[PDB]
């Protein structure tokens, strides 16, 4: 009961935001499955961007936010070119393990 | 009649954890509390049962030294009386408490540059503390409904934290060493006196 | 400020044991956890497994119970070992550092990565 899917493709262009869905394989995402966004760098850098499905990271700008907006975990962001160029990956908490997502590419503009 | 072993008690090199406060016994010596009271370091010093100036000639049965470095903040909380963390977790002093509090700022020892964290405090515990109780035991504790049964899971905290002391924090986050002196005043056969 | 290093030249033969580590600054292993994921070259990211505050593991489900994650708190070191490799498992590693005492429930801060190449 691991499966978790995204669709690995996005763009928005500079001041545009867009919604990425990760869905389980339990149905709609629980709260209890707590949600997690990671940022990747392409220089291999990684940090983290929002826990416990609604708590941004300490350090983080304030553009970013994200909540259960729709009935599977979703993540939001008002368009910066410069900065916003990475790969982002959901996470959920099954009370076993952690799993991880494929992965979404977001190339704005 | 041998001098007490106060220096001991307070130019030891490592305290204890607040949790593991250690208690040391002292009998059948000679106090000097004038030395301690004169020196200038401390800077709390607060007698509660007693005043400070008729110590030197007050004659006891045993007295108890504990020891222990706790955050600048929660040092009103180390009072008969008053409630926190400390108070009903750690340590607590009974009312109608009979002796002195001393401490002092020690960030020179034990605060290392990229922080100590070797100081552990008990955060979650089910109930308070009986005077002078001193559990150190480590039982998985359960803030969520479901029984914890020995896994830590996201609400099966441990229930010890670290202070974390960097070389640069505010006063109110130094370390202060505290050395509580409690003197049970009967009238068994006296043991310790001042000259 | 908090601060992940981890360190090895990595590179193993096959059917032998080789094991990374993961040192720590700028906080303690008491208030936190520790999780460990493994990126393959060019694909998706799994988890391994956390080492909890203080001490207690959990694993990947069908990930090999022959690992096992270990640390210490004294010297602020995590060390993750595994018994026998197999040439899938030629990847990066990653530590990675879970609060979930406090506010941020998910993996907080991670580390710089090592490459861990198998033949
Ligand atoms: C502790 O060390 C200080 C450092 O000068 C010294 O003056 C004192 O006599 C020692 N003993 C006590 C009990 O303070």
């Amino acid at each position: 009961q691991a499966v978790v899917t995204q669709e690995s493709a996005l763009t928005t262009s500079p001041g545009e935001t867009v919604t990425l869905t990760c869905r389980s394989s339990t149905g709609a995402v629980t709260t209890s499955n707590y949600a997690n966004w990671v940022q990747e760098k392409p220089d291999h850098l990684f940090t983290g961007l929002i826990g416990g499905t609604n708590n941004r990271a300490p350090g983080v700008p304030a553009r970013f936010s994200g909540s259960l907006i729709g009935d599977k975990a979703a993540l939001t962001i008002t368009g910066a070119q410069t900065e916003d160029e990475a790969i982002y990956f959901c996470a959920l908490w099954y009370n076993n393990h952690w799993v991880f997502g494929g992965g979404t590419k977001l190339t704005v503009l | 009649t041998n001098l007490c072993p106060f220096g001991e008690v307070f130019n030891a090199t490592r305290f204890a954890s607040v949790y593991a406060w250690n208690r040391k016994r002292i009998s059948n010596c000679v106090a000097d509390y004038s030395v301690l009271y004169n020196s200038a370091s401390f800077s709390t010093f607060k007698c509660y049962g007693v005043s400070p100036t008729k110590l030197n000639d007050l004659c006891f049965t045993n007295v108890y030294a504990d020891s222990f470095v706790i955050r600048g903040d929660e040092v009103r909380q180390i009072a008969p009386g008053q409630t926190g963390k400390i108070a009903d977790y750690n340590y607590k002093l009974p009312d109608d408490f009979t002796g002195c509090v001393i401490a002092w700022n020690s960030n020179n020892l034990d605060s290392k540059v990229g922080g100590n964290y070797n100081y552990l405090y008990r955060l979650f515990r089910k109930s308070n503390l009986k005077p002078f109780e001193r559990d150190i035991s480590t039982e998985i504790y359960q803030a969520g409904s479901t029984p914890c049964n020995g896994v830590e899971g996201f609400n099966c905290y441990f229930p010890l934290q670290s202070y974390g002391f960097q070389p640069t924090n505010g006063v109110g986050y130094q370390p202060y060493r505290v050395v509580v002196l409690s003197f049970e005043l009967l009238h068994a056969p006296a043991t310790v006196c001042g000259p | 400020q908090v601060q992940l290093k981890q360190s090895g030249p990595g590179l193993v033969a096959p059917s032998q044991s080789l094991s990374i580590t993961c040192t720590v600054s700028g906080f303690s292993l008491i208030n936190y956890a520790i999780s460990w994921v493994r990126q393959p070259p060019g694909k998706g990211l799994e988890w391994l497994g956390v080492i909890w505050t203080g001490g207690g593991t959990n694993y990947n489900s069908a990930l090999k119970s022959r690992l096992s994650i270990s640390k210490d708190n004294s010297k602020s070191q995590v060390f993750l070992k595994m018994n026998s490799l197999q040439t899938d498992d030629t990847a990066r590693y990653y530590c990675a550092r879970k609060d979930y005492y406090g506010r941020y429930y998910g993996m907080d801060y991670w580390g710089q990565g090592t490459s861990v190449t198998v033949s």
